[PDB]
C-alpha cells in the first residue's frame, strides 16, 4: 500500500538536498556532512528497492554503502584534520593554487 | 636577578609590608572590611590570571591551550591552594600555583601574643599535627629558658605527637584512597580517628586542637584510666590497618593511578627542600628523630 | 493478529506517556519554586574565580584515531551482527569466512597496537619509572 | 468498546503502562535505596529518620527537587540544556521497554530487541554530549570529552559482548533468547560475553568506577554542574532506570530472565534485578577509579578481541553439535 | 504504517533541509540525528527492520565522532556563526538551487515512468539476511572488510599529529 | 550455487593479494622495515601473477553470484598487477627519499591491487561497486602520501569530496536500476523487457547516473577536470598507478558491463556515449596545447586516451571486433603510461622534501641522463599513435572498429585529436633534446623497467601479432 515511486521520490529529494549543501558550503566539514546525506539517500533508495521486490540484496546493498559511508567519513575527517593543523582554516575555495 | 618578584601571601592589591614593625597588626586597629561593588570587582580582577604575565604564551598557532582554575574550592585541592594549570587537550603545559588564600600572619602573631598565649597558634599551624606542631615551639622556648624537662614530660610529648602522627597519617591515606576514586575507606579510618580522639580527649580534654604543651612541661597529668584507652587502640588499629591495605593499597587499579605518577629523584627532593616520605623514598636517609634526635627520641 | 495491533499500541503509549512524564516533571521543575537576583549569578562556574577568555576555545583532542577506528571496527561489529543472528543455517563455510573476517579484524587490531596508534598517552609519565 | 479484540489491547496498554510506573518509582526507590545500601557498605545507615526507615526521605527529595530554582543560564544554548535531561531520562526507559519481565507482560515484543537496546546506548550518549557542550563550562567540556572517549571503549565491544548469547538463542527477539535458557543459564556457556557485557553495561551509566564524565574529585561533578532544578534530579533519575535497565537485561540474557525452579517467575526476575541493583551499588563502593586513557586501552586491547574469540569459540561450539 | 512512512518522510526533508542551510554546526548534527532517526523510521516501515536497527546503531555512533571533530576545530562561540554568515550569500545559494531543482525534476519524472505494485511491507528478519550476506554475497563481505582495512590505514597515515 | 575448491583455484590472484596483504600488515606491524616489506609486496604481486597459470589451466566458471572468471578476467588482472608491481618498483626510491614512514605506501598499492582484481572478475552490480570503492580508497591514501606538501594534500581533498561524491551518484543509479529490474547481475539488466521495449526512464536514468559516475572514474567530460590537478599533485608512482590500473580496472568492468548486459542495445546509450567520447577526445586534445607542466598534460592524455577507448567500446554491439581493439589498445596504453610515468617517477626520485620545488625541468635531459631521455622521447612517439609503436596499433585497432559500424564523427574526432597529440607530444619529444641552461641497484631496477616498457612498445609496434594472439586468446563468454 505504499507505492515505490514515493520512496524513490523521497530518496532522490534527500539526494539532491545533499548535493545543494555539498554545493553551496565552502567548509570542508559540511561537505563531509553533505557526502553523507547523498550516500545515506543512495542506500535509502536501493532499501526501498529492495523491499519492493521482497529481497534481502537492497539490505545487503545498503550494508555496503554504509560501510563505504564510514570509511570516506574517517578519511574526510583525517584530510580535514591536516587541513585545519597545516592552513588554520577550513575553507575549501583557498584549496585552489592547482590551476590551468 | 630574581625572575618574577610579585606578593605571594598577600594580593597585588595590596599597601604595605605585613611583617614591618611598623606595619599595625590585628585588624581592628584597621577600617573593618565593607564589602562594596566597587572593592568586589576590583579585588576579583586582581585574582584574575593574567597569562602573559607569567610568559604562559596563551594559545598556540594551530590550536589554542586553555587555562583551568582548579582551586580553591575542589575536591582535589586540599584546602585553600588554587593552581592555574594550563592544558593542551588532556596533557599539562604548565602549572602557576597560587598561594596566599590562606594566610593567617602567624609570625605577626607570635611578635603580638606572650610566651605562653602563642601555644594555640602554633597548634594551629598545621591543623592535622596538634602536639607535633607544639614540640618544636615549646623546645626552642625551652632553649630560651635554660629549662631541662625530665624524663615523663619527654614520654608524654612523644607519645601525644606519635598518636598525632598516627592521625595526620590515617587521614592522609584515606584522601590518597579518595583522590584515587575508592570512596569506601575513608569511613573506616575516621573511625580510627574517632578512637584517637577519645584517647586525646582523655588526655588533652580537646579533639583536634589540644593546646595542651606547655613550656616546661604539660598542662595536666595523666588521668587514671589512659592506659585502657591506649590499649584498646592499640588492639584496634593493626587489623584495620591490614583491611585497608588488602582492600585498597594493593589494589591494581590504584597501583595504576599510582605506581609512576609524578616521580623525581634525589636530586629533585634536595634542590626543591623536600623532606618527610618524598625525601626518604628518594634513598636520603635523612630523619630529625635518628640523626638530630630531639625530646628523648633516643630511647625508644 | 490482533497481538501484534496490541502490542503496538502499547509501545505507542510507552513512549507518549514517557516523554509526557519528562516534560510534565520538567514543567513542574520550572513553573514551582522562586527565582533569584544576585549580581554574579550568570558567570560560569570556575571555582570561585572569573575565566581566562571563555569556555568555548578551540579544545584540542587526542582522541581522534580512536574515534575513526571506533567507527571502522562498529561497522565490522555489524557484520558480525548480521552474520551471529543466522550462524546455525549458514553452516560451517560461513564459519570460516567469518573466521577469515575475524582474523583480518585481529590482524588490523595488532597492527594498530604496535605501530603506535591507540597510545596518545603523555610522554612525560606513561606510567613509567 | 466491547470486544474482546479492544479489552485485549486496552490490558496490553495498561500492563505497559503499570510497567512504565513500576521501573520509574523503583528507579526513585533505588536512588534512596543507594542511600541506604551505600550505609551499609560503609557500616552506618544512611537516611533512615523521614517516616519509617527513611522510607519518606525520596518524597522530601523530590519536594526540594520541584521547589529548586530551575535554572537556565544566558550563557548557555538553552533549547539544547533542556534537551539534554530528556534524553538522558527517556533513552534509557525505551531501552528497558523491550524486557520481559514475565510470560505475556512485556511492552513490545519486538523482532530486534538487543539492536534496540543498542540503538538507545547510542542514542544515549547524545544526553552526556549535549549536556556537556550546552551548558558552556570548561569542566563540562571537559567531562563531554572523557565520556565520549569512554563511549568509545565500551561501544567498540558492547554489541560483541552480546552477540554470544545472540548466537546461542539464534534469534534477536527477547522471548527466544528467554526462552532458549530453559535448561542452563547463558552465564556458564558465555561468561567472557558476560563480564565484557558487564564493564559496558557499567559504562552505559557511566556508573563507578566509570565515572569519568561527572567525576566528583576529577573535574568536581563534570557535565551538569550547571545543571539545577529538576534538570538534576533528571538525570540522577535517568541514570537509576540506566541502571535498572542493565541489570534487567543481564537477568534476561544470563540468567533466564523470568525462569525459576520454584518461585512465580516474576518472583525470580524481581531477585535477579534486585541482586544485581545490590552488585551496582557494590561496585560503585568497592573498587577506585582508573584513569580514562588507561580505560581505554583495556576496552580496546583486551575486551574487543577477547569479545570476537568467545564469538568464534561460541559459533564452532554451535556448528558442532549441529 | 503509511502514515508513518510519510511522517517520517516528511521529517527527513525538513531535517535535511535545515542540515543543508544552518550555521551553528552542533545544532546542524542534531537535525542531522533527527534526519537520521526520520530515515530509520522510513526503514522500519517498510519491513527492512535491520535496515532501521543499523542506521540508529552504527549512524549514531558516526555522529558522535562528527561531534568530537566539532568540539575540537569549529566552536569558537559567535565568530564561526558570523564567518559561516558572511560565506552565504542570496545569489550564492540561488545559483546551484535551479540545477538541484531541475535534477529532481528529471529524476521524478523518470522515476514516475516505472510500473508499479506497491509494497506490502511484508518485514524482513536479520535471519535472512545473515542467510544472503553469508551466502551468495561472501566476497562482498571480505573485501568489504579489506576495504574498512584501508580506510582505517588510510585514516591512521593522514590523521597524525606529528 | 555455492564455493568449490575449484572455485578457490579459479580465484588464486585475489586470494594470493589479500593474503600477503595480512602478512604485510603483519610485518609492519612486527617491525618498521622497509626493505622487507616492499620485497613481500613484490612476491605478493609476482605470486599473483603466476598464479593466473593456474587459474587459466583451470578454465572459465560462473564463481559467484557475483564473480566470473575467463580471459577477459585474466587479462585484465594481469595488466593491473603488472600496474601494480610496477608502482612498488617506482615509488621504492621515492619512498628512501620520504622522511615519515614508508611501509603504508605498498599495503595500500596491493589493497588497490585486489580492488583491481575484484573489478575485473565483476559480473555483479554489487562487486562492481565494492570495486570502484576498493580502488578509490587506497588512491584517497596515496595522493594524500606527503600530506606535508601542498599539492599532495589539496589534490587529496579534491579526489575525496569529487570521488566520494561519484560514488553517491553511481550507487543511486544502481538503486534506480535494481528497482526497474528487481535482480543486480549484469546478464539481468533489461531481460523482463521484449519487442523493442527495452527504453524505459527509470532504468535510462540509473544507467546514466551510473555513466556519470564511471565517466568520473575514467576521467570523461565533463567529469575530467580533477585529472590534471589531481596527477600534478599526487606523487609519481601515485600518478603511475592512477593512469595505469585505475583506467584499466574500470575500462574493463565498463566493457564487461556494457556486453554483458542487454541495455547496451539502446540507441539513446550509445548516442549519449558517443557524445561523452566526441567531447573528451576533443576537450582531452585541446586542454593539452599551451601545458607547461607534464603532468597535467599526462592528465589530458588520459581524457583523450579513455576517449579513445569509449569510441572503441561503442561499436561493441555490432561488430565481433571491438573486444580485441579494447584490450590492445589497453595493453598499449598500459605500457606506454608506464614508460613516461617512470621516467618522471625516476626523474622525481628521491622525495628531496615536501617544501623544495617538484619541478620536472625535462629540458636537455638528454645531455646528462640519456636513457631516460630516449624512454621518455619513444613514449611520447607512443602516445601520439606513430607508428613503429603500439599506440600506432591501438589507435589503428579503434579506427578500424570506428569504421566497421560507420561513426564516422568519431573517426573525424580521433583525426583531429591525433594532430593536436601530435604537436604537444612532439613539442615534449624535441625539448627533451635542447640545451639545458642514483648509485643504487633500485633505481636500477626502475631504469630496467623503463627500458623493458619502451623495447617492447617498440616491438611491438613493429611487430603486432603476438600481443594480437595473445589478445584474442583472452575470449570470454559470446
Ligand atoms: C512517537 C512514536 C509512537 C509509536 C510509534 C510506533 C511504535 C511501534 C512500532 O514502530 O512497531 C513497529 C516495529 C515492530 O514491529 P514487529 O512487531 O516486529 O513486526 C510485526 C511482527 N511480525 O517496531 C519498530 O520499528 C521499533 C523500532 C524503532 C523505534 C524508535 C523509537 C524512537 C527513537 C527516537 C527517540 C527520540
Ligand atoms: C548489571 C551490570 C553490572 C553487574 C555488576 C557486577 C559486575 C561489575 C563489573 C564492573 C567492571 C569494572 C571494570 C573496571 C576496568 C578497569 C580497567 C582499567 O582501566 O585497567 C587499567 C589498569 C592499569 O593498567 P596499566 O596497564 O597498569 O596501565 C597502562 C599505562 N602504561 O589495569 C589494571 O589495574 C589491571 C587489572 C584490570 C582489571 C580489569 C577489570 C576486571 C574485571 C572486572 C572486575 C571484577 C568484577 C566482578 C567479576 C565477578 C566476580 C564474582
Ligand atoms: C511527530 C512524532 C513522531 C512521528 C514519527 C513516528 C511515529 C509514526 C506513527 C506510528 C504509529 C504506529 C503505526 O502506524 O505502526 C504501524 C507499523 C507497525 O509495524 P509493522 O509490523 O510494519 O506493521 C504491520 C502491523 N501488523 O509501524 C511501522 O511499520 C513503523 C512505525 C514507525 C517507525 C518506528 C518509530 C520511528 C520514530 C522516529 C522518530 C524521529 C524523530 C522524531
Ligand atoms: C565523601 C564525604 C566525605 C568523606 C570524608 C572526608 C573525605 C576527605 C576530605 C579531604 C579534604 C580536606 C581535608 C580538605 O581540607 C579539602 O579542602 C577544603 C578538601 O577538598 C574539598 C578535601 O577533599
Ligand atoms: C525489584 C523488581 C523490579 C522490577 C522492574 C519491572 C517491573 C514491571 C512491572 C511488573 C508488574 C507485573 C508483575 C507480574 C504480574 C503477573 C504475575 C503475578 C504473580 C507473581
Ligand atoms: C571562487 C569560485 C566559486 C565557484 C562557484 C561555482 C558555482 C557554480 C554554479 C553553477 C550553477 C549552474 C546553474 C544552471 C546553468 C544552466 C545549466 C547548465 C549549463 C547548460
Ligand atoms: C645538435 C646535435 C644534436 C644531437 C642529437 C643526438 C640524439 C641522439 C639520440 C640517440 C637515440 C635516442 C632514442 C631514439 C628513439
Ligand atoms: C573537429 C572534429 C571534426 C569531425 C568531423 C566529422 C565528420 C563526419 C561526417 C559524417 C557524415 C555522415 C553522413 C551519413
Amino acid at each position: 500500500m505504499i507505492p515505490l515511486q514515493h520512496g524513490l521520490i523521497l530518496a532522490a529529494i534527500l539526494f539532491v538536498l545533499g548535493l545543494t549543501g555539498l554545493v553551496i558550503r565552502r567548509n570542508l566539514l559540511f561537505m563531509l556532512i553533505g557526502l553523507e546525506i547523498m550516500i545515506n539517500a543512495s542506500a535509502l533508495a536501493f532499501v526501498v528497492a529492495g523491499s519492493y521486490w521482497g529481497q534481502t540484496d537492497g539490505q545487503v546493498m545498503y550494508i555496503l554503502a554504509i560501510s563505504l559511508a564510514a570509511a570516506e567519513a574517517s578519511i574526510g575527517l583525517a584530510l580535514l584534520l591536516q587541513l585545519h593543523r597545516r592552513r588554520q582554516n577550513l575553507n575549501i575555495d583557498s584549496v585552489s593554487e592547482m590551476r590551468g | 636577578g630574581h625572575p618574577n618578584l610579585r606578593r605571594i601571601m598577600m594580593p597585588q592589591t595590596w599597601k604595605g609590608h605585613p611583617l614591618r614593625k611598623d606595619y599595625p597588626a590585628r585588624a581592628t586597629e584597621f577600617s573593618p572590611f565593607e564589602l562594596t561593588k566597587a572593592k568586589q570587582d576590583l579585588e576579583m580582577e586582581a585574582l584574575t590570571f593574567k597569562p602573559e604575565e607569567w610568559g604562559m604564551k596563551r594559545g598556540t598557532e594551530n590550536e589554542d591551550f586553555m587555562f583551568l582554575n582548579l582551586g580553591p574550592n575542589h575536591p582535589s585541592a586540599h584546602g585553600a591552594f588554587r593552581i592555574v594549570l594550563q592544558l593542551d587537550g588532556e596533557e599539562i603545559v604548565d602549572c602557576v600555583p597560587d598561594i596566599g588564600y590562606h594566610h593567617r600572619g602567624a609570625e605577626k602573631m607570635g611578635e603580638r601574643q606572650s610566651w605562653h598565649s602563642y601555644i594555640p597558634y602554633t597548634d594551629r599551624i598545621e591543623y592535622l599535627g596538634g602536639c607535633v606542631n607544639e614540640m618544636p615551639y615549646v623546645l626552642a622556648v625551652e632553649k630560651l629558658a635554660g629549662i631541662t624537662v625530665p624524663d615523663r614530660v619527654n614520654v608524654i610529648r612523644v607519645m601525644l605527637s606519635e598518636l598525632f602522627r598516627i592521625n595526620s597519617h590515617l587521614l592522609y591515606i584515606s584522601t590518597f584512597i579518595q583522590d584515587v576514586g575508592a570512596m569506601t575507606p575513608v569511613f573506616f579510618a575516621f573511625t580510627d580517628r574517632q578512637k584517637i580522639y577519645d584517647l586525646v580527649e582523655a588526655i588533652t580534654g580537646f579533639r583536634m586542637h589540644p593546646a595542651w604543651f606547655r613550656i616546661g612541661g604539660v598542662a595536666h597529668d595523666l588521668p587514671r584510666g589512659w592506659d585502657r584507652l591506649l590499649r584498646e587502640f592499640l588492639d584496634w588499629m593493626p587489623k584495620r590497618l591490614a583491611s585497608y591495605e588488602k582492600a585498597a593499597l594493593q589494589n591494581t587499579i590504584l597501583k595504576g593511578r599510582s605506581q609512576g605518577v609524578a616521580a623525581y629523584g634525589a636530586k629533585e627532593a634536595l634542590e626543591w627542600g623536600t623532606t618527610g616520605a618524598g625525601l626518604r623514598a628518594t634513598g636520603i636517609d635523612f630523619d630529625v628523630r635518628k640523626a638530630r634526635p630531639y625530646s628523648g627520641y633516643e630511647n625508644f | 493478529s490482533t497481538e501484534v495491533i496490541a502490542h503496538h499500541w502499547a509501545f505507542a503509549i510507552f513512549l507518549i506517556v514517557a516523554i509526557g512524564l519528562c516534560c510534565l516533571m520538567l514543567v513542574g521543575g520550572w513553573f514551582l519554586g522562586g527565582r533569584a537576583r544576585a549580581r554574579s549569578k550568570n558567570v560560569p562556574f570556575e571555582s570561585g574565580i572569573d575565566s581566562v577568555g571563555s569556555a568555548r576555545l578551540r579544545l584540542s583532542a587526542k582522541f581522534y584515531l580512536v574515534a575513526m577506528f571506533f567507527v571502522i571496527f562498529d561497522v565490522e561489529a555489524l557484520y558480525l551482527f548480521a552474520w551471529s543472528t543466522s550462524i546455525r543455517e549458514s553452516g560451517w563455510v560461513g564459519f570460516v569466512e567469518a573466521a577469515i573476517f575475524i582474523f583480518v579484524l585481529l590482524a588490523g587490531l595488532v597492527y594498530l597496537v604496535r605501530i603506535g596508534a591507540l597510545d596518545w598517552t603523555p610522554a612525560r609519565s606513561r606510567r613509567e619509572r | 468498546w466491547i470486544s474482546p479484540e479492544l479489552i485485549e489491547i486496552l490490558l496490553t496498554i495498561l500492563k505497559a503502562v503499570v510497567i512504565l510506573l513500576v521501573v520509574v518509582t523503583c528507579g526513585a526507590f533505588m536512588s534512596f535505596g543507594e542511600r541506604r545500601l551505600l550505609g551499609l557498605f560503609q557500616n552506618r545507615y544512611g537516611p533512615n529518620r523521614v517516616g519509617w526507615g527513611g522510607s519518606l526521605q525520596l518524597v522530601a527529595d523530590m519536594i526540594k527537587m520541584f521547589f529548586k530554582e530551575d535554572w537556565i543560564p544566558k550563557f548557555s544554548d538553552r533549547v539544547i540544556f533542556t534537551l539534554a535531561p530528556m534524553i538522558a531520562f527517556t533513552s534509557l526507559l525505551l531501552a528497558f521497554a523491550i524486557v520481559p519481565v514475565s510470560p505475556g507482560w512485556v511492552v513490545a515484543d519486538l523482532n530486534i530487541g538487543i539492536l534496540f537496546f543498542l540503538m538507545m546506548a547510542g542514542l544515549a550518549v547524545y544526553a552526556v554530549l549535549f549536556a556537556g557542550w550546552s551548558s558552556n563550562n570548561k569542566y563540562s567540556l571537559l567531562g563531554a570529552m572523557r565520556a565520549s572517549a569512554q563511549t568509545l571503549s565500551y561501544e567498540v565491544f558492547l554489541g560483541l559482548s552480546l552477540m554470544g548469547v545472540v548466537a546461542q538463542a539464534g534469534s534477536f527477539n527477547m522471548t527466544d533468547i528467554v526462552n532458549s535458557q530453559a535448561h542452563v543459564w547463558n552465564v556458564i556457556p558465555q561468561f567472557f560475553g558476560f563480564i565484557t557485557f558487564a564493564i559496558a553495561g557499567v559504562a552505559v551509566c557511566h556508573r563507578h568506577p566509570f565515572d569519568q564524565p561527572e567525576a566528583e574529585q576529577e573535574l568536581a561533578d563534570g557535565y551538569h554542574i550547571e545543571y539545577s532544578g529538576m534538570k538534576f534530579g533528571l538525570f540522577f533519575v535517568g541514570e537509576y532506570i540506566g541502571i535498572v535497565t542493565i541489570s534487567a537485561l543481564m537477568v534476561t540474557l544470563f540468567f533466564g530472565g523470568w525462569q525459576g525452579p520454584l518461585l512465580p517467575p516474576f518472583i525470580w526476575f524481581a531477585l535477579k534485578t534486585a541482586f544485581f541493583m545490590m552488585m551496582f551499588i557494590l561496585i560503585r563502593a568497592s573498587l577506585p577509579r582508573p584513569r580514562y586513557d588507561q580505560v581505554m586501552s583495556f576496552g580496546w586491547k583486551i575486551c574487543l578481541p577477547l569479545t570476537l574469540i568467545n564469538l568464534l569459540v561460541t559459533a564452532a561450539v554451535i556448528l558442532w553439535q549441529a | 504504517m503509511e502514515f508513518a512512512f510519510y511522517i517520517c518522510g516528511l521529517i527527513a526533508i525538513l531535517a535535511t533541509l535545515r542540515v543543508i542551510t544552518h550555521t551553528n554546526p552542533v545544532h546542524a548534527l542534531l537535525y542531522l540525528i533527527i534526519s537520521l532517526l526520520a530515515i530509520s523510521g522510513v526503514f522500519f516501515s517498510l519491513g527492512a527492520y535491520f535496515a532501521g536497527a543499523l542506521e540508529i546503531i552504527v549512524y549514531a555512533g558516526a555522529i558522535m565522532v562528527l561531534f568530537v571533530f566539532v568540539v575540537m576545530m569549529l566552536n569558537l562561540g559567535g565568530s564561526e556563526i558570523e564567518q559561516e554568515r558572511q560565506w552565504l550569500k542570496p545569489q550564492v545559494w540561488i545559483g546551484p538551487a535551479i540545477l538541484s531543482a531541475i535534477m529532481l525534476v528529471v529524476i521524478v519524472y523518470a522515476i514516475l515512468g516505472v510500473n508499479d505494485q506497491g509494497i506490502d511491507g511484508t518485514p524482513i528478519s536479520a535471519k535472512a539476511v545473515g542467510i544472503t550476506l553469508f551466502g551468495p554475497y561472501v566476497l562482498a563481505v571480505e573485501l568489504a572488510s579489506m576495504l574498512l582495512l584501508a580506510g582505517l590505514v588510510v585514516a591512521f597515515h593522514v590523521g597524525r599529529e606529528e | 550455487m555455492t564455493i568449490t575448491p575449484q572455485n578457490l583455484i579459479a580465484l588464486l590472484p585475489l586470494l594470493i593479494v589479500g593474503l600477503t596483504v595480512v602478512v604485510v600488515m603483519l610485518s609492519i606491524a612486527w617491525r618498521r622495515n622497509h626493505f622487507l616489506n616492499a620485497t613481500l609486496s613484490v612476491i605478493g604481486l609476482n605470486a599473483a601473477l603466476v598464479s593466473l597459470w593456474f587459474v587459466g589451466q583451470a578454465g572459465a566458471m560462473d564463481v559467484t553470484p557475483l564473480m566470473r572468471v575467463d580471459g577477459f578476467a585474466m587479462l585484465y588482472t594481469g595488466l593491473v598487477l603488472l600496474a601494480s608491481l610496477a608502482t612498488c618498483t617506482f615509488a621504492y626510491p621515492w619512498l628512501e627519499g620520504y622522511n615519515d614512514n614508508k611501509d603504508e605506501f605498498y599495503l595500500l598499492v596491493l589493497i588497490a591491487a585486489l580492488g583491481g582484481i575484484l573489478l575485473a572478475n565483476a559480473n555483479h552490480l554489487a562487486s562492481l561497486f565494492l570495486g570502484i570503492e576498493l580502488i578509490s580508497l587506497p588512491l584517497f591514501g596515496l595522493v594524500g602520501y606527503a600530506f606535508r606538501q601542498k599539492r599532495s594534500l589539496e589534490a587529496s581533498i579534491k579526489y575525496t569530496i569529487l570521488s566520494a561524491a561519484a560514488s553517491s551518484f553511481l550507487l543511486f543509479g544502481m538503486a534506480l536500476v535494481y528497482a526497474q529490474s528487481g535482480d543486480l547481475s549484469f546478464v539481468a539488466l533489461g531481460k523482463n523487457l521484449g519487442d523493442g521495449m527495452l527504453n524505459e526512464p527509470l532504468l535510462l536514468a540509473g544507467f546514466g547516473l551510473m555513466i556519470v559516475g564511471l565517466g568520473f572514474k575514467l576521467s570523461l567530460v565533463p567529469f575530467h577536470l580533477w585529472t590534471p590537478d589531481v596527477y600534478q599533485g599526487a606523487p609519481a608512482p601515485v600518478s603511475t598507478f592512477l593512469a595505469t590500473a585505475s583506467k584499466i580496472a574500470i575500462f574493463g568492468v565498463v566493457m564487461r558491463l556494457f556486453l554483458y548486459a542487454p541495455v547496451g542495445d539502446s540507441e539513446a546509450i550509445r548516442v549519449v556515449l558517443a557524445i561523452i567520447a566526441f567531447a573528451s577526445i576533443i576537450f582531452g586534445n585541446l586542454m593539452a596545447l599551451s601545458q607547461t607542466n607534464i603532468k597535467r598534460l599526462l592528465g589530458y592524455s588520459s581524457i583523450s586516451h579513455l576517449g579513445y577507448l569509449l569510441v572503441a567500446l561503442i561499436a561493441l554491439q555490432t561488430g565481433e571486433m571491438s573486444m580485441e581493439a579494447v584490450g590492445v589498445y589497453l595493453a598499449g596504453y598500459l605500457f606506454s603510461s608506464l614508460g613516461a610515468f617512470g621516467v618522471v617517477s625516476l626523474m622525481s626520485s628521491p622525495y628531496r622534501g615536501p617544501d623544495a620545488d617538484s619541478l620536472f625541468s625535462y629540458r636537455g635531459l638528454f645531455w646528462h641522463r640519456p636513457i631516460l631521455a630516449a624512454v621518455m622521447t619513444v613514449m611520447m612517439l607512443s602516445l601520439a599513435g606513430i607508428p613503429m609503436t603500439l599506440g600506432f596499433i591501438g589507435k589503428f585497432y579503434v579506427l578500424a572498429v570506428g569504421v566497421q559500424a560507420h561513426l564516422w564523427w568519431l573517426v573525424g574526432a580521433v583525426v583531429v585529436g591525433s594532430a593536436i597529440g601530435l604537436y604537444y607530444y612532439l613539442r615534449v619529444a624535441v625539448s627533451l633534446y635542447l640545451h639545458a641552461p642514483p648509485s643504487n641497484w633500485q633505481y636500477s631496477a626502475g631504469g630496467i623497467v623503463v627500458l623493458i616498457s619502451a623495447l617492447l612498445v617498440l616491438v611491438l609496434g613493429v611487430w603486432p601479432q603476438p600481443l594480437i594472439s595473445i589478445v584474442r586468446l583472452a575470449m570470454p563468454l559470446m
